[PDB]
């Protein structure tokens, strides 16, 4: 009665949709990456900071 | 920034478990032939039973 | 910073496959049945032959 069926297409679920985003994305994360530490300083905000 | 920190967190995870949809794939299907098995011979069972 | 991020890297990973021991567990212990009788059929059918 394991019935495992169900814990591992949820698996697969949440796999295939993490290779559809990774495909979605992939460039764009990877762009984000090396300079995401500038999310934290606006322009205006550098000042004020 | 957050909501980044947090992408670039779970990506890896999507990278680690994404490449296991196929040996996913094999081990449900396998799994599933299992199941169906179960039921066929539950089924012959019960018939012997009868 | 390299050495710790490909740490940083690995520890979701690492996490995500540990989880996968218990499962593992009662794969080997049940295709070890499989094991065990392919070769008490291969008895079997050898001794027949004979």
């Amino acid at each position: 009665l394991i019935d495992r069926v169900e814990e591992v297409r949820e698996e697969m679920d949440e796999a295939q949709e993490a290779a559809r985003f990774l495909q979605q994305h992939g460039s764009a994360l990877t762009k984000l990456e090396p300079m995401v530490a500038v999310l934290q300083s606006d322009p205006q905000q550098h000042e004020q900071l | 920034w957050q909501s980044a920190r947090e992408l670039l967190r779970d990506w890896p995870s999507q990278r680690h478990l994404a490449d296991r949809v196929q040996p996913l794939r094999m081990r449900l299907s396998e799994l599933e032939q299992r199941l169906n098995n179960q039921q066929n011979a539950e089924r012959l069972l019960s018939e012997f039973c009868k």
